[PDB]
């Protein structure tokens, strides 16, 4: 019953030269009766990106939190906030709600406007944080996607190669988890130009 | 659980949803309408339980037109159905949470299209082309899978939702003494009183 | 199903280039009280074989009686009873592990770890864990209790992989081990401080110390620690 | 584990182990279980930890504001303060505490707070999961009012046995002996009372 | 309460050549947090070219290969040393598990071989006796983690011919015993990387019209 | 989770771990349980991850307003007194176990608080999932005044004896040294035991392997 | 798991998945739900994928002895009859299995007889066991006609099982079918449930809802 | 549970037995006969625990088709309801019972009188002029104690047991797809094909 | 409760109150529970009632019909025939039994046979709900052989306090000494072991 499985769903984020690509499955089903395929995880404030896996009341509820707070930050300082700004905000806000959190596990992810370079970020529910060089994974199929990532991740693998890598291994979790697939989106983030993808697979 | 379909087609949404009402081992009622108009061209459903089903329509009911009569403009369904994912949102975490799952399918008289928000206890909503609370998604959703086009005539429609009720009795263990229906579209709402005189 | 009552703690063992040790204080704890002291958890069988035993004691002196007779057995009809054919240490231990299993798989188990430590009839070195539900595993370095949790450790700072057995002196091994009991005496409200130490070499035999202590002990730097924090005197 | 506070000719001395179990597993082997609110009022903590702890800290800051505005405070005061928290709290604490203190005038007295914030002046008391064997011995080997020495070999070997039964109580003793002439602090390695 | 069963970790693997079976798995042996052995095999030879390894409740598994191999040892005593047929072997497994179907053998069981034609064989078990014929199944700890990346790779899942859209699957070929231990390596690799009941060793036996041999990995002892 | 703390003539020394767990599974392969309360102190944190680095955050920030205030560097027992104060009041439910160890203008100190606000004090410490094995390396090769260098090699050698017999820790080691009219000095990495080897196939995909559906230009500003 | 069998004119039409999940991962795709128990009877598997798969081999030993012994083909009835007995024996202690047994003799024409560990033997014309029944009862319900030609009964069988697939998340992988005739039963393949979606949605329309 | 009517009138018996099997969420069949008949005048129909229902029913039947043979001679309902009553009375006590309710409705071609007895799994049996089993007697009793007199018909039973069925399904909140009628009297059993074809 | 044995220079003695509760209230206050299985061989009876006394019943039995053909038993013998028992059934038996004997050879011994039969030969043991606290006592005063007197105010002294402290146990003291005389029975009644 874990709160944190009733919709489903997975996130995966990775960091390559000048980029970042995240992508998610896009099923949102109650149990074992699947309900959407158009239920997309992964939202942006600015030129800041963050995908959100669990309970989907909650992955709801926090987009249209952080959107509240991230206008109202533009506004005040006169800029948009920044990837790290950005994660030390959506980890306290995760922990003012310490004993009675939000059912999910967000992961932050973009390219800081000022020096650069690439930023992806995990948490869990109470809001620990974790940053990595590498990959962050996150959901239902949490452990399909640790082996995958643990597989066919590259140091600085090229944007047009990354999609590559990035698809895939979400891609073939997707089809060993129960809860998660129905299609999927993938996002490749440069200092400019970001594309979107949508995948093709198995419809089961 | 109660019955609550809801169908999307061309320019209109239909609502079907079970007459009967019971109380452990009888049936106080088998006319009973789980409908709840919130604005001439917007439309709500509801299942639940008990007492926390109508109480909370109501409320929804009275905020939309209270809103309405002070901005004197019609809010639409897509801001409609948000305000109610918030109210149950807030409610989830509460001393005492409404148990009811809901159904909103209003006209758009801005863009002219029909549009149906499905939204359960919890909060979640999404927006489909059909869709059903309860157990009642597993005995039709396959028939809607296979025949539904958008394209669709409200006069479709109807012989579509009919076979989904034939289906619904033939293997529900419930008799849910059987639904009401009711259109939503450019000129309003109006109830289909001949799916029952039939 | 049934519960632990009188409770012998860790037993804690290691290998050698010429054999095994194995140790273990002669504590039986009943709770929290220590009603016992004159209690042998080392019970060498033959001549060859030595098996240290922790938990239940009235199950301990069950299967103490099983060896007794298991020898007593062997020697019935057989002249070679003392040489070529008699009891090695793979014999028992196979024999004990079958009665451990047979017995959980009546939900009437004996509430035991148990170490079946010796040498081969051809030299080898043996040593082999074996608990209440059967599970059996050989290694290195073995201990019951809290030795697989304090002792283990540091029996693999000596001993870190199957490739240093050849290269560690009967004298090292056992320096170690005692450091070993020091450290469990240090910190495991279950333990004794004198317990009962047995050697197995291939060459020189059988050896069976008993009754000693843990010496050279560190207590002085207690006089330092005052309160917990803000207490100055 | 093992606590006591004993009076006699001067003043009154108390001592306790330094054993701390947290299941079979010794968390801190040389603990300072006698914790002192006051010049000439200290007390020996038993029972849960972070609880007694907290508590102490309190109690001692009340003396501590007592003093500043009321002249030092005598020690069936301290006791009080003590059993205030203990009592109203009697639901989520779990405390032993003994309580003991010099006073010019009436010598040096023992008070023994335990669960249910119950309070006794004694001529000495124990306290710890240890006193149940020690029963014997310090009830059988008493005599009223000792010396300083006569009685410190007491102390000495009630703690002996203690350790000697009790797992979760062990390590080092510890002595502290309020005084005319004021604190003293004592320390009796193992090799010592095993000895006995 | 007395509880009969416990966990000892291990995670084994099993893949079936176009001619020849391999099935691998490592040697740490766990009880909760603790380590007691960085290697006792899970792994073996049971008789005429057949191995077999039992995953799950250390104990169980020692006990139904014991039964097992007692078992090949009779079927030769009764039918004139006769060879037994890997299916014959696993119709023969179903019912000594199902023996205790009421108090069953807390494992998953994992056979390899050959046929009767010479092919590569392999066999995956219930713990209760449902078996079915495998081409290439992880059971374990972790096979979660190594299923996903055999789908892909070993039956190229996901792959599409470039430059033709979603439209040809790209084909498989048949691996060669030697890239398909490249392949278990790299598995087991990343899975001691990211859990924590696997690692230590790897031990892998492959099954040809030889018989069997056996190769051994270090893996990192985190 | 395996933390350790030792002081020595002039100062003293926290190493930890950095493997965060979550279930069998690694979450964190370079974690960091070492953070800074004030400049000269330090905590180690073991336990609930989200809790430790949450309550050493707040304790810092107003201890830093503290000092500022009362114009003096921060006193170690302070940074004890709040903790251990705030712990209490929420009976244990926020699970954070640590070493706190600095230096303030009265001596060196280490100390150690427990979940429920218990705190214990000592010359070394040890609080994790690997406590009793990096306590076996420090009843054994303890001794009163201890170099700088000898400090270090202990504490880092104790670590190590956890990450290797435990399964709750793993990967590298972290050091902190304060010292006595010196600045602080952070070590991410004193030591590097694990390094995953190379793999043994490289496994980057020709382009246009996965098959798309849909392509566009997302839009960011206004 | 998604189930179904049904009589009609040319006979009985078998279908199943086979997918196999432990708590919320795909421990496997590649299950034989079809018991063939001797080359005139199948069995399929709902329930426990051991007491199906072990008892209903069984049962095919027991029809062989009696064959031999009367020099005759058992019928459906009465070798469904002997597993759902033998079932029954063991009601109480925790067996698990719903099941249709299928066979085609020459005087009881096509029988299909649902049989579950409950100790329930129903005899009928269309069954569907699994967490994916109510979805394949469905395209079933309304496409069902007793004149159904062999070649569209095997498709409305397979379309029917896909639809389980779809929706029901503990149904997917391939979908296995057999045709049961006088004369004993003949498999029609093994299809997977990944490509045949793309091509149902595309030479059928259905499937809207779906962007590809 | 299931629906199990029973009523004597004139001189026959008339069954009423629901037609619905349900296992869960689905209904495998709405055609199922809760009958068995135990002789050429002797009925009984049956409702209870899923395995346990029918294996009893054939075991009963069994027995007394021996009798019959055996003796040459028809056992009377009377006698033949007493061997019933003391199998289930035996099994309330062993180490499973069958968990299972029955009607026996026969005709004494000795005495030329029907009679009709009702039994529960507890080993109860009562000898009544109509009778019910589980919840099915709540929504009929009051209708019967109405309308029933001894001297009825045949034909004026059907019409009183059709009357029982409407209310049924006006006020059950489960739907039992229908019943199947029979009739015993001193020409044997027939089945009322036409309450159903009707 | 409170039982012990103690063995000396002639052979052994072995004593214990009479009190025997149900609850707080006292069932009997006047217990023999000093079972005697043979003329040299006696046992104290603690834990359950019902169980113990039929064990006794079972183990005399047993050596009236050993001695009956294998001449009169050893005393390592009768202990044996009682751990059997209160082994085979540790799961329908509460039973804290103190086996005592006194053999002409062997001087004479004494056995403990506790809670899972473990059977225990020691210089003297003491069982029973009050024997925690005569743990002190009991170890701190005893010397190796004591005299028919010397002893007999240990016995005396150790009782004392197990009935002081431990209400479960009380009553009248009772002794019986085994020797090469034979059996002697003492009753120490309590106006005296309180005067202490």
């Amino acid at each position: 019953s874990d709160p944190s499985s009733i919709n489903g769903g997975i996130v995966v984020a990775m960091t390559g030269k000048d980029c970042v690509a995240i992508a998610c499955d896009l099923r949102l089903g109650s149990q074992s009766l699947g309900v959407s395929n158009k239920f997309e995880k992964i939202f942006h404030y600015g030129h800041v990106f963050l995908g959100i896996t669990g309970l989907a009341t909650d992955v709801t509820t926090l987009n249209e939190m952080f959107r509240y707070k991230t206008n109202l930050y533009k506004l005040k300082e006169e800029r948009a906030i920044e990837p790290e700004t950005f994660t030390q905000l959506v980890s306290s806000s995760l922990y003012e709600r310490r004993f009675g959190p939000y059912f999910v596990g967000p992961v932050v992810a973009g390219i800081n406007s000022k020096s650069g370079k690439p930023f992806i970020a995990g948490f869990d529910l109470i809001g620990c944080i974790d940053e990595a060089k590498d990959f962050i994974v996150s959901g239902t199929a949490s452990d399909q996607l640790f082996g995958m990532c643990e597989s066919l991740y590259e140091p600085n693998l090229e944007p047009e190669d990354l999609f590559e890598t990035i698809s895939q291994a979400l891609l073939n979790a997707a089809d060993r988890d129960a809860l998660s697939g129905w299609g999927a989106v993938v996002y490749i983030i440069k200092k400019d130009e970001v594309v979107k993808r949508y995948l093709k697979m198995r419809q089961d | 659980m109660d019955i609550i379909l809801g169908i999307r087609v061309q320019d209109s949404v239909i609502l079907a949803s079970s007459k009967a009402v019971t109380r452990g081992i009888s049936v106080l009622k088998d006319s009973d309408d789980k409908t709840r108009q919130l604005s001439p061209h917007t439309l709500m459903s509801f299942a639940g339980e008990a007492g926390d089903t109508v109480q909370f329509a109501e409320y929804i009911q009275a905020n939309i037109q209270l809103y309405s009569i002070r901005e004197d403009y019609e809010l639409s369904p897509q801001a409609v159905s948000s305000f109610v994912r918030q109210e149950l949102a807030k409610s989830i975490r509460s001393r005492r949470p409404y148990q009811v799952n809901v159904l909103i399918g209003g006209y758009d008289k801005k863009k002219n299209k029909p549009e149906l928000y499905q939204i359960d206890y919890l909060g979640t909503k999404v927006e489909l082309p059909y869709g059903a609370h309860g157990y009642s998604g597993f005995y039709t959703f396959s028939l809607l899978d296979h025949h539904y086009r958008p394209d669709m005539t409200t006069e479709e429609g109807l012989d579509l939702l009919k076979l989904c009720v034939q289906e619904l009795e033939k293997r529900m263990p419930m008799d849910f003494k059987g639904v009401i229906v009711k259109i939503v579209d450019k000129d309003g709402i109006r109830q289909v009183d001949d799916f029952q005189a039939q | 199903t049934q519960q632990p009552i009188v409770t012998g703690t860790s037993v804690i063992s290691m290998k050698y280039d010429n054999g095994v040790i194995i140790a273990a204080d002669n504590l039986g704890s009943y709770g929290s009280l220590l009603r016992f002291n004159g209690v042998e958890r080392l019970i060498p069988v033959g001549d060859n074989t030595v098996v240290g035993i922790s938990g239940d004691i009235s199950d301990m002196q069950h299967i103490e009686r099983l060896l007794k007779d298991l020898v007593t057995e062997n020697a019935y009809d057989n002249p070679l009873a003392d040489a070529e054919e008699a009891l090695e240490p793979s014999y028992i231990f196979e024999y004990l592990a079958t009665v451990m299993y047979q017995r959980r798989s009546k939900m009437n188990p004996l509430w035991n770890a148990i170490i079946v430590a010796g040498v081969q009839s051809n030299g080898d070195q043996f040593l082999r864990y074996v608990n209440l539900l059967g599970v059996t595993y050989s290694s290195p370095t073995l201990a019951t209790g809290f030795g697989a949790h304090m002792a283990n450790p540091l029996l693999r700072k000596v001993v870190d992989r199957e490739s240093d057995i050849p290269k560690t002196t009967v004298q090292v091994a056992e320096e170690a081990i005692v450091n070993a009991m020091r450290v469990l005496y240090y910190r495991d409200a279950r333990s004794s401080r004198n317990f009962s130490l047995a050697i197995i070499d291939k060459n020189t035999g059988l050896t069976f110390k008993k009754n000693l202590q843990v010496e050279n002990m560190k207590w002085d730097f207690a006089k330092d620690i005052k309160g917990y924090g803000t207490q100055k005197i | 584990t093992s606590i006591m506070a004993v009076t006699f000719k001067d003043g009154v001395i108390l001592g306790a182990d330094s054993r701390t179990t947290t299941g079979a597993y010794i968390a801190n082997r040389v603990t300072d279980k006698l914790t002192r609110v006051h010049d000439k009022i200290w007390c020996c903590r038993s029972g849960s930890a972070a609880d007694t702890q907290a508590i102490a800290d309190i109690v001692q800051y009340h003396l501590e504001l007592y003093t500043s505005q009321y002249g030092t405070p005598s020690t069936e005061t301290a006791a009080s303060v003590f059993k205030e928290l203990c009592y109203e709290n009697k639901d989520n604490l779990t405390a032993g505490i003994i309580v003991a203190g010099y006073d010019d005038k009436n010598k040096g007295e023992v008070y023994t707070i335990p669960l249910g914030g119950s309070v006794h002046k004694l001529p000495y008391a124990i306290a710890g999961s240890g006193s149940t064997f020690i029963y014997g011995y310090c009830d059988k080997n008493f005599r009223e009012n000792m010396s300083k020495e006569e009685t410190v070999d007491f102390i000495k070997h009630s703690l002996s046995q203690a350790i000697k039964w009790d797992g979760s109580s062990g390590g080092v003793i510890r002595m502290v002996v309020l005084t005319a002439a004021g604190v003293e602090r004592l320390i009796f390695y193992p090799d010592e009372y095993e000895q006995l | 309460q007395f509880n009969p069963y416990g966990d000892n970790g291990g995670t084994i693997l099993g893949i079936a050549g176009e001619d020849f079976a391999v099935l691998a798995g490592d040697t740490r042996n766990i009880t909760d947090y603790s380590i007691n052995s960085r290697y006792e095999p899970k792994v073996f030879d049971c008789g005429d070219n057949i191995v077999m390894s039992a995953n799950g409740f250390a104990a169980d598994g020692d006990a139904l290969v014991k039964r097992f191999k007692n078992s090949v040892k009779w079927y030769h005593f009764d039918h004139n040393d006769k060879k037994l047929s890997i299916n014959s072997a696993a119709r023969n497994i179903q019912h000594l598990l199902y023996g205790k179907r009421f108090f069953p053998y807390y494992v998953h069981t994992i056979i390899a071989g050959l046929d009767e034609d010479g092919k590569g064989a392999v066999y995956s078990f219930d713990p209760v006796g449902s078996y079915e014929r495998e081409q290439c199944r992880a059971g374990g700890a972790a096979a979660s983690l190594i299923m996903p990346f055999l789908d892909n790779q070993v039956n190229f899942k996901n792959q599409y011919e470039p430059g033709t859209n979603g439209k040809v699957k790209k084909p498989l070929k048949y691996l060669s015993v030697e890239e398909v231990i490249k392949l278990v390596r790299d598995s087991f690799t990343s899975a001691t990387e990211r859990h924590i009941q696997v690692g230590d060793g790897l031990e892998i036996l492959i099954v040809t019209k030889d018989g069997v041999r056996k190769e051994f990995y270090e893996l990192k002892r985190d | 989770t395996t933390i350790v703390g030792v002081k020595f003539n002039n100062g003293v020394v926290i190493a930890a771990d950095t493997r965060s767990t979550q279930g069998p599974i690694v979450a964190d392969k370079n974690c960091a349980k070492l953070h800074r309360i004030s400049p000269k102190i330090w905590c180690a944190g073991a336990g609930t991850a989200a809790d430790t680095e949450a309550v050493t955050q707040l304790i810092g920030s107003n201890i830093e307003l503290h000092s500022l205030y009362t114009s003096r560097e921060p006193r170690v027992v302070s940074a004890l007194q709040m903790l251990k104060q705030h712990l209490f009041k929420y009976q244990g439910h926020i699970g954070a176990y640590l070493i706190v160890a600095g230096v303030d203008p009265t001596g060196s100190h280490l100390f150690s608080i427990h979940a429920h606000g218990s705190t214990d004090v000592g010359y070394y410490l040890s609080l994790g999932s690997g406590s009793l094995a990096a306590m076996a390396v420090l009843e054994s090769h303890w001794k009163q005044d201890l170099t700088k260098e000898e400090a270090i090699k202990l504490a880092s050698d104790a670590i190590q004896a956890g990450i290797w017999n435990d399964l709750g820790s793993g990967s590298n080691v972290d050091v902190c040294v304060m010292e006595i009219g010196k600045d602080a000095e952070y070590l991410r990495n004193y030591l590097t035991p694990n390094v995953r080897e190379e793999k043994q196939k490289s496994y980057k995909f020709p382009r246009g392997t996965t098959a798309v559906l849909k392509e566009s230009i997302v839009n960011i500003c206004d | 798991t998604t189930t179904l069998a049904f009589r009609f004119q040319g006979g009985i039409i078998v279908a199943v998945d086979s997918r196999a999940t432990a708590g919320n991962w795909v421990a496997s795709q590649t299950v034989k739900r079809v018991i063939e128990i001797n080359p005139f009877l199948l069995g399929t598997m709902a329930g426990g994928a051991a007491d199906c798969q072990f008892w209903e081999t069984w049962l095919g030993s027991q029809c062989r002895l009696h064959e031999l012994r009367e020099k005759e083909r058992i019928s459906v009835a009465a070798a469904s009859k002997i597993l759902s007995n033998l079932v029954y024996q063991y009601k109480g202690a925790g067996l698990s299995m719903g099941t249709m047994i299928c066979g085609y003799t020459r005087k009881e024409g096509p029988t299909i007889y649902y049989v579950d560990s409950d100790g329930t033997r129903l005899k009928g014309d269309i069954f569907c066991v699994g967490s994916g029944q109510t979805f394949a009862y469905g395209v079933l319900d309304s496409n069902y006609k007793w004149d159904l030609s062999v070649e569209d009964a095997l498709y409305l069988g397979k379309r029917s099982i896909l639809a389980a697939a779809h929706r029901d998340a503990y149904s997917g992988g391939s979908v296995n079918l057999y045709h049961v005739t006088e004369d004993g039963w003949i498999y029609h393949g093994n299809h997977d449930v990944g490509e045949l979606f793309w091509k149902v949605k595309e030479e059928e329309g259905s499937f809207n809802n779906v962007i590809g």
